[PDB]
DNA sequence: GATTCGTATC
DNA sequence: GCTACGGCTATACGG
DNA sequence: GATACGAATCTTTTTTTCCGTATAGCCGTAGC
């Protein structure tokens, strides 16, 4: 078969996972098999090929035949289309029959093949069906494990209606905050496989192919290809597939693995401090725009640059550089989201931070923009102002525009009503102003 | 019926021999038809160059009287989304040609307005049914076409119409309409054409309407300038001389008098002064940089409106300040 | 009865003044039947809408107008679907049979007219979906595009449409039309008036007619039987009085930032429009003989920049203060 | 009237006729002779032989079983979540008696245009049925295929075709068709091709049809030099009076639209060498302002002349 | 009610702050049949809306102040319930399309076109009438129309001028396009002088006894109001109730909290000029923007507070005003205001250092 | 990509 | 022989 | 014992097409 299917781990010691991560998964899973467990769903999130299900299966192999009140998992198959069932009801009938997999029929239900969540209605049905499992009144329920692979959704659906699920396939955009911040849900984020474990497993696979490796005069150059694959990728499946493709080859075809997408804070750090791989800013910016145009085009990135450019040296650079950066960002904001705007703003920020960059600079920590907090406080201000307006319409027949409200009605009007009451709203609209 | 038509539609070419200006493209497509092997074509050029007139005449030459059932013409006036490509174009290409003229022709006019999903889906319809159907893509902007679609199409560029072709078509129009045109009027029409036959025909129709008697009267340059509302070649030179030589009061008076003489706008004067200053032997390399940059901002501000007198004074001051560098 | 701008709207093509290069061409199409696709562009209030409304009437008559005319403006949706369905189906429609009265009184051309007024507000895709609609059905349907900015019309559509530029209506070509309206309404004005009205209304007859109507509504309210003077016209047009402008230029000549800032602060309270005081300063500074070539060259660009910033919808106080400070340091 | 265009008439039918990317074609030949084809993703610029390689590999791997062992789906066919869940699932579930080491092949041409839900269902499709059928994705930009799908595949990147492979294929076609040529004409055809076989064949066909003899004059009078190479020459000029001359003569009077020149200038500047980053970002800013002015309605020659003047001003300073 | 609405002139003869304007309004209302479309422009709080209502009361008689709120519902291209309050009277309508955002085009294209299409025939009356024949629509804040609602009005108020008339209230009529201003009669409303504001406040403190110690305290409020009658009448009530209805010469003038915060920001900018100070200024700007205060006013007050600093030379102020103009133009042609509001501050501190 | 805390190993 | 109503199916619409 | 390595944290508020469900119209069949 394929080397990632024939050289699959047989026990937990052969799984490419960190020791601490394995310990936290093991203890959490063991706790979820108790009669009345505090955690009902275990949400495993991370990149592709991180042994997320490759650890769940081999842990179930030793966990399920320990608590079965006298051996494997029950995985949801989304592609199953039965005769008399709506497509959106396929997961409901799976969760309604999976809840019977309890004592004397115990089985860890694993949901790796998620239902179609790019369609809004079935995504909402999935969310409310998970909420109906977290808030279930059943005295005993089987352990539920949901594996979600964090992958960036590529540029498609040219409509401007791109939602979060249209940008990144992550647990945040599939689940809601009620599920994600539930007392009975445990989240264990997974990290890409480190170079040491990848090297060890690719060397075990090589000593299991030593005969064929030596016959094709490829056994002394195995160290360099394992090192290159370990340094280039963090995907175990992609690493083994590339190793198999290189071994079964008989030529000088170059080693090429899959491509990974950077993070939002990773891209911010690349724009600010530069990349260690290349000292050419033009090449780095061009590759960042080529591979990650879905993130460099969103306005929140240009906002994050303005929010985090002060972390270069904890805020101890020249004011002229900061003025140039913010002026360039303001000028880019007037280009109506053209491709030439981001490619100029990021280039100017990188050029500004390159010249002032000196050795020994103790940089700061970047953060996400607070624009959303301001936008929600604006909506709260709107709600309170409309409450002021409608409560000030029948008691005292008067119409006033919201622009006049945000200037003189919210400081003066409470200062009159509360002063008339110190002897009908009486508080400042939108809360007090600070600093 | 055809005499109650606008001149831009009445004088549409019906055969490939009536398409002027584009000699290399026509002498290639005619041999392509003569050999009988027509590849997938791409016609590119400015508006009013003769791309649609070429492709319709070519299809008429190939198909004769069977143009109705053998040619599918889809343009921007019809929906051409992913479903349209996957159904209408695909069933037109897949079905047989009733053994009429060998291969089918699909003309995609104004394909630059087509969405990228449709242009990407059309790539495996162009190269799969190429034995029975051929695609012709007409576009004015090549940046809106996917690179693969450009790759699977033979690109023919329609150049702006040369002066000789404009003169040859004007002669036919004058013969048909029994009109007389002075050589200076023809020169004015060709310089204002900017390589467009539609503009030539539209201006000629208005010039014929302007004449009190369509016959026994010749359309002079004055008639053309009055009809199209363009400054005369002397007014532009007078304004430029007043700006470059006279003081700030006399130049301001001369510009306003020239503009109020015939209700001349500022944008055409700006373009004329730009064209006249283009062939000027500047010797500082900053006079040109300042002139072009200031006149472009004035031209952009005029496009959004504003105070006209302030813009005219801005033009005068920009020219005067840019020519301060030269001396 | 009605506002004078609507009462004196041109009913026929002979009432459209100062635009003969286009009306002469349009009148010839009454005898012929070769009306082309038309693009009416020019300054606001020049008579583009009135000309097409008069041409439509003179071509069809009030009875055939309802069947042979489709008018779409910015007051209705003109998206890609509207252009590809409603306009295309109206162009594909068959020319209705003229009545015997219509054929015996009106020319009744064998085509209909689609009038797309305020075409500058249409998107580039709705305009792209119109090119083959006008070309294919040109023998049965004609198109009239009316706009103020010809740059907002795409080049493919502008090539297919005959361009008719409507000239700005100044005191040299609209004085007879204004005098006619003054005479029919029995408006008494001093000599020089009805020219100051057309000078204040830069290339706009609608604003001048409204200004004259407003002057008359005060003249017959005063009830003294006296002629309207240019001072009242300037007062009710928003023109800054010359004493205030002289004070502005005297404060500018001193060059002290604080006094100019205080004067601008007390001037913005009077409610004067920035585009008017900037325009008046332009006339004061450009035509004056006490300034050198360099000063005029610099201030021309300063006024151009100020006007361009003001046209974008910016704060008048900041722009006016910056302009006066820049002139004070020239 | 029944003669096929030279692009389709001389489309390779075996892997040995595919010039360029010698190592990758050799590896495809090893896959064809052995049989154990892995899941693969083929990416590259259009017209370098990505599709004609996958199809030839499927032919040489199946032969008489190609009719029932290959399911070819592309952008012209509907490839929603339902087709993947029904048609692809039934094709994968189908049991066909193929020789040893031979597997069914699902050729998903233009996989970069597939929706996200179909790509996510393809994960389960390849996971359940990897022992019987193998998937061969062919695309132009490999990042459009989701990372979970790329993890199960062996990425094969096709590079640009050099000037020697193009000449070899052109000479084979010339010998087959017996056309008259000279060396400079073929050099001009390769130069205008810019690493494109399909465009080189189309240009050679057009030149032969138009004139018959493939020389530089007849090639260049029907085919045009690549306008990115003229935009690069205009933007890299030393003094303004010849950059304006280039923009006028080779771009404006030739018929290229102003928006096309502006869009090409941006891509040229992004890849321009020997220019400082501070210069490059200012050039990008000026090109973006010019692009805004063109998009807002002012598509005139003066706006391009001003952009070149600003670029020269920033260059000299 | 508040003293701003209680002591509001409800007739054209009760206006007492501009007399050359009241006479022009009387001239307009003498023959209301041929009343053109009116555009009242001037500083905020001068009494433009009060004068519009007084003119409507002179035209259609009393009862135009009998306002009721009729909640409307609109649907845009993608189905979404967008709500607009319509304050209506038996003779006039008041709409604020800016309250619904960028989608005011649909409000102008549906509500205004439906109102302008109804002839208001009533009982017979097919010939003409001074009242109840044509209708008055008041568009408050005409400046915030997004250049597309102003395009749908050009033909709406021109073709249907017989059955509808428009009186739009606005300040600083720069963002109003030229075709809209061409169809309308421009009415300038100057701000009251300090003497007139003092007289109005004297009438208010005469009708309601606040025990004025000196007439100077009313003048100080007028000078602090900067021409705003509503603000002056609000501070009068504030210093009245906050001093147990007894105004003293030592009574502090109460100013809006955001103005005090802008002054504190100005002093911080003058004192500290560094990157961390710029980050603190960004926090202050974000807090100010969280209270739905428009960004153009933030920039205007920040600039005119920085120009009041006595420790700044003329070269610094001439650069501050230039940066203010540049960033105001950038803010007008922009999407997010924080970039420009931070760039202006950064350039100001980079110039003052 | 940066900082900070915590291991594992040579 | 005829009719009404439930089940099957094609189509416009929501998000 | 020095150090490389690794994990945690640094995050969220007009237009087109597609996927599954809703719904009314037409045919089949029980029956009175
Ligand atoms: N030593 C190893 N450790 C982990 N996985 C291994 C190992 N050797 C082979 N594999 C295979 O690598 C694959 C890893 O699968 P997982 O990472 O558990 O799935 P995943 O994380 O959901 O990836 P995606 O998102 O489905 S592509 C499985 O097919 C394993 O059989
Ligand atoms: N070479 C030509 N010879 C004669 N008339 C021409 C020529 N080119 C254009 N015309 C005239 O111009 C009209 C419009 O040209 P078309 O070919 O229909 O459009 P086009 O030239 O393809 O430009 P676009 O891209 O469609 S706007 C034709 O109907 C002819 O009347
Ligand atoms: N040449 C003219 N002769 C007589 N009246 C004119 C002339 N030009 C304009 N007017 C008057 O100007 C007023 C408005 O004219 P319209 O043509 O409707 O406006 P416009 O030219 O379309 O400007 P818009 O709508 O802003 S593009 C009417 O009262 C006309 O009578
Ligand atoms: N290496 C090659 N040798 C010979 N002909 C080639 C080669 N590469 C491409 N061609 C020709 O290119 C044409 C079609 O090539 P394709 O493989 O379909 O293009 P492609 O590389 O798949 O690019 P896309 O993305 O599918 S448009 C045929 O005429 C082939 O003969
Ligand atoms: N002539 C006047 N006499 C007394 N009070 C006035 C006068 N004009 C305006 N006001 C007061 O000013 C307050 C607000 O005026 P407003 O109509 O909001 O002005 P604007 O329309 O310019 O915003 C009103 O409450 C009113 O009491
Ligand atoms: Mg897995
Ligand atoms: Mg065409
Ligand atoms: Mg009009
Ligand atoms: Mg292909």
């Amino acid at each position: 078969e394929q080397w990632y299917e024939k050289f699959k781990p047989n026990c937990l010691e052969q799984v490419a996972i960190h020791k601490r991560k394995l310990k936290d998964v093991q203890e959490a899973l063991d706790a979820m098999f108790l009669p009345n467990a505090k955690h009902r769903i275990l949400l495993l999130s991370g990149p592709s090929g991180c042994s997320k299900s490759t650890v769940i299966k081999e842990l179930s192999k030793i966990l399920v035949p320990k608590y079965r009140q006298n051996h494997k998992v029950t995985e949801f198959r989304g592609d199953c289309i039965v005769n008399d069932l709506p497509q959106m009801e396929s997961f409901s009938e799976f969760l309604k029959g999976a809840r019977y997999l309890v004592m004397s029929n115990l089985s860890l239900i694993l949901i790796e093949d998620l239902p179609n969540v790019f369609h809004i209605d079935t995504r909402r049905r999935f969310q409310q069906l998970i909420l109906q499992w977290l808030y279930s009144s059943e005295p005993l329920l089987p352990p539920l494990v949901i594996c979600i692979t964090e992958c960036e959704i590529p540029e498609n659906d040219n409509n401007y209606r791109k939602f979060g699920i249209d940008y990144t396939f992550s647990a945040e955009t599939i689940m809601n905050k009620e599920i994600l911040m539930h007392p009975r849900l445990k989240r264990i984020k997974f990290n890409p496989i480190n170079s040491t474990l990848l090297k060890k497993h690719l060397k075990f696979i090589c000593v299991q192919n030593m005969k064929m490796l030596k016959e094709k005069n490829k056994w002394n150059k195995r160290q360099e290809v394992i090192d290159y694959i370990a340094q280039e990728t963090g995907d175990i499946r992609s690493a083994i597939t590339t190793l198999q493709f290189w071994a079964t080859s008989s030529g000088s075809l170059p080693i090429s693995t899959r491509e990974s997408t950077i993070s939002y804070f990773h891209a911010i750090g690349k724009v600010i401090h530069g990349s260690h791989s290349t000292n050419n800013d033009n090449e780095m910016i061009n590759n960042l725009f080529e591979n990650s145009n879905n993130l460099l085009s969103k306005e929140d990135f240009k906002l994050g640059i303005l929010e985090n450019y002060n972390t270069f040296n904890k805020g101890e650079f020249s004011i002229s550089d900061a003025s140039s950066i913010v002026d360039c960002l303001s000028e880019c904001d007037n280009m109506n989201g053209l491709p030439e705007s981001n490619e100029y703003g990021l280039r100017e920020v990188r050029k500004t931070f390159r010249n002032i960059s000196k050795q020994g600079h103790n940089h700061g920590t970047v953060y996400f923009p607070r624009e959303w907090k301001v936008r929600k406080l604006q909506n709260s201000f709107k709600v309170q102002a409309e409450d002021w307006l409608n409560v000030s319409l029948y008691k005292y027949n008067a119409v006033h525009s919201f622009r006049n409200i945000t200037l003189e009605f919210g400081y003066y009007a409470p200062l009159i009503r509360k002063c008339q009451s110190y002897k009908d709203v009486v508080d400042r609209i939108g809360g007090p102003i600070e600093a | 019926s055809k005499e109650n038509l606008p001149w831009v539609e009445k004088y549409r070419p019906e055969t490939l021999d009536e398409v002027y200006g584009q000699n290399e493209v026509i002498t290639t497509v005619r041999k392509f038809v003569d050999e009988g092997k027509l590849p997938h074509l791409l016609f590119y050029g400015p508006p009013g160059t003769g791309k649609t007139s070429t492709i319709v005449a070519l299809a008429r030459e190939i198909y004769g009287k069977n143009y109705s059932n053998m040619v599918l013409e889809l343009n921007a006036s019809d929906d051409r989304g992913i479903d349209v490509v996957r159904n209408q174009i695909k069933d037109f290409a897949s079905t047989r040609q009733i053994f009429s003229k060998g291969f089918k022709l699909i003309i995609l006019d104004e394909a630059d307005a087509m969405t990228n999903a449709a242009q990407n889906a059309l790539r495996r319809v162009i190269e799969r049914y190429t034995k029975n159907t051929r695609f012709c893509v007409l576009a004015n902007y090549a940046h809106k076409l996917t690179p693969a679609l450009l790759s699977r199409c033979t690109r023919f560029r329609f150049q702006p119409l040369p002066q000789e072709a404009i003169e040859r078509r004007i002669a036919n129009v004058l013969v048909h309409e029994k009109l007389k045109l002075s050589p200076n009027a023809e020169k004015a029409l060709i310089e204002l054409s900017n390589g467009d036959m539609r503009r030539v025909l539209n201006v000629l129709q208005s010039c014929k309407a302007t004449l009190d008697n369509p016959d026994e009267d010749e359309i002079s340059d004055d008639v053309i300038y009055e009809c199209c509302g363009a400054p005369r070649p002397s007014d532009l030179k007078a304004v430029l001389k007043s700006i470059l030589e006279d003081d700030w009061g006399t130049a301001h008076y001369t510009l306003n008098k020239v503009r109020s003489a015939k209700g001349l706008a500022l944008i055409d004067l700006i373009e004329g002064i730009v064209k006249i200053l283009e062939d000027y032997e500047l010797q500082n390399e900053e006079t040109r940089v300042h002139l072009l940059t200031k006149l472009a901002d004035i031209e952009y501000s005029i496009s959004k409106g504003g105070n006209d007198q302030i813009q005219g004074s801005a033009v005068i001051g920009a020219i005067k300040a840019s020519f301060e560098n030269e001396t | 009865q009605q506002p004078w701008v609507e009462k004196y709207r041109p009913k026929n093509l002979d009432e459209v003044t100062a635009q003969d290069h286009a009306v002469t061409v349009l009148k010839k199409t009454l005898k012929s039947a070769n009306l082309p696709h038309m693009l009416f562009y020019g300054p606001p209030g020049t008579g583009k809408t009135s000309t097409i409304l008069a041409l439509t009437k003179e071509l069809y008559g009030p009875d055939l107008m309802k069947s042979r005319i489709l008018e779409l403006n910015a007051s209705d949706e003109r998206g890609i679907s509207i252009v590809r369905e409603k306009v295309k189906n109206f162009a594909r429609l068959t020319v209705s049979k003229p009545s015997k009265h219509d054929l015996e009184n009106y020319p009744c051309p064998p085509y209909k007219i689609i009038i797309l007024d305020e075409a500058d507000s249409m998107t580039a895709d709705a305009q792209s979906a119109l090119r083959r609609t006008m070309e294919t059905y040109s023998g049965v349907t004609r198109f009239c595009l009316i706009c103020n900015y010809v740059t907002r019309i795409i080049d493919p559509l502008a090539s297919r449409c005959s361009k008719f530029r409507f000239k700005a209506l100044d005191a040299s070509n609209a004085i007879d039309r204004l005098r006619f309206i003054s005479e029919q309404e029995n408006v008494k004005c001093d000599d020089g008036v009805l020219e100051r009205i057309l000078d204040i209304s830069a290339g706009d007859l609608r604003r001048g007619i409204t200004l004259l109507q407003s002057a008359s509504k005060g003249a017959q309210y005063l009830g003294d039987g006296k002629n309207i003077t240019s001072t009242q016209v300037e007062e009710l047009a928003g023109v800054v009085p010359h004493d205030i402008l002289i004070e502005i230029v005297e404060k500018v000549k001193s060059g002290d930032f604080d006094e100019i800032k205080k004067y601008v602060n007390t001037f913005m309270k009077s409610g004067w429009s920035a585009a008017s005081v900037v325009n008046q300063l332009h006339e004061y500074y450009i035509t004056n003989d006490n300034f050198d070539t360099n000063f005029k060259n610099q201030i021309s660009w300063l006024l151009f920049t100020t006007d361009s910033r003001l046209n974008n919808g910016t704060n008048e106080h900041i722009q006016l203060l910056n302009l006066l400070v820049k002139i004070s340091q020239l | 009237s029944l003669q096929l265009p030279w692009v389709e008439k001389y489309r390779p039918q075996v892997l040995s006729d595919i010039v360029g990317n010698k190592e990758t074609i050799d590896r495809l030949q090893q896959i064809a002779k052995d049989g154990n084809m892995p899941h693969m993703i083929i990416s590259g610029m259009p017209g370098i032989g990505k599709t004609t390689s996958v199809h030839c590999l499927a032919h040489e791997l199946l032969g008489r079983s190609y009719a029932d062992g290959v399911l070819e789906l592309n952008a012209s066919d509907d490839r929603g979540i339902d087709v993947v869940r029904n048609q692809i699932k039934h094709f994968a579930q189908k049991k066909l008696h193929l020789p040893p080491g031979k597997h069914k092949i699902v050729i998903l041409d233009e996989a970069d245009s597939m929706t996200a839900g179909a790509q996510q269902a393809l994960r389960r499709t390849m996971e359940l049925y990897s022992n019987s059928t193998r998937f061969a994705f062919a695309c132009n930009q490999s990042n459009k295929i989701i990372e979970p799908l790329q993890s199960r595949c062996a990425i094969l990147r096709y590079s640009k075709l050099s000037d020697e492979d193009v000449l070899k294929r052109l000479l084979q076609i010339i010998k087959l068709e017996d056309v008259k040529y000279t060396n400079d004409g073929l050099e001009a055809i390769i130069f205008t091709a810019e690493g494109d076989m399909r465009q080189a064949i189309n240009n050679l066909q057009s030149t032969v049809a138009g004139h018959g003899l493939v020389n530089a004059d007849n090639v260049f009078k029907i085919v045009d030099s690549p306008h990115p190479l003229i935009v690069k020459k205009m933007l890299l000029a030393s003094n303004l009076e010849d950059s304006i001359q280039i923009l006028r003569t080779d771009l404006w009077k030739k018929g290229y639209s102003s928006i096309d020149i502006v869009t090409t200038s941006f891509r040229v500047t992004k890849n321009l060498a020997q220019v400082k980053e501070s210069v490059r970002l200012e050039m990008i800013k000026e090109i973006g302002l010019t692009h805004m002015r063109i998009l807002e309605g002012v598509g005139t020659y003066l706006q391009l002349a001003s952009m070149l003047a600003k670029i020269h001003k920033l260059n000299n300073k | 009610s508040l003293w701003v609405d209680k002591y509001r002139p409800k007739s054209l003869n009760a206006l007492s702050h501009n007399e050359e304007l009241t006479n022009f309004l009387k001239s307009l209302s003498d023959q209301p049949r041929d009343l053109p479309h009116l555009l009242l422009y001037g500083p905020n709080g001068t009494g433009k809306k009060t004068r519009c209502m007084a003119l409507l009361e002179s035209i259609f008689g009393p009862g135009v102040y009998r306002l009721k709120i009729d909640v409307r519902q609109f649907v845009t291209a993608s189905n979404r319930k967008l709500e607009l309050n319509v304050v209506s009277s038996p003779y006039h309508l008041e709409i604020t399309p800016s309250d619904m955002g960028n989608n005011d085009r649909i409000v102008i294209q549906e509500l205004l076109k439906e109102v302008a299409q109804m002839e208001q025939v009533d009982f017979q009356d097919s010939k003409d009438g001074l009242a109840h024949r044509y209708k008055c629509v008041i568009i408050n804040e005409a400046n915030s129309l997004t250049k597309d609602a102003q395009a749908a009005l050009r033909r709406t108020m021109e073709k249907y001028s017989k059955n509808i008339r428009l009186i739009m209230v606005c300040d600083s009529m720069s963002p109003i396009i030229a075709p809209i201003k061409s169809r309308c009669l421009l009415i300038r409303c100057p701000a009251p002088s300090d003497s007139e504001i003092s007289t109005i406040l004297s009438d208010v403190v005469t009708n309601e006894r606040i025990q004025l110690e000196t007439k100077d305290i009313l003048k100080r409020i007028a000078q602090a109001s900067n021409g705003n009658l509503r603000v002056s009448l609000l501070m009068l009530e504030s210093m009245a109730l906050n001093n147990e209805l007894a105004l003293k010469s030592s009574s502090p003038i109460i100013k809006p909290d955001w103005i005090i915060v802008i002054h504190k920001l100005t002093r911080k900018i003058v004192k500290e000029r560094s990157v961390n100070s710029l980050i603190e200024c960004r926090a202050v700007l974000y807090d100010l923007l969280a209270h739905c205060i428009p960004a153009n006013i933030i920039l205007k007050e920040l600039t005119f507070s920085l120009l009041d600093v006595e420790t700044l030379n003329t070269t610094n102020k001439s650069s501050i005003i230039e940066y203010s103009s540049v960033f105001d133009e950038r803010l007008s042609l922009g999407n997010k205001a924080i970039f420009h509001l931070e760039g202006f501050i950064a350039k100001v501190m980079c110039c003052l250092d």
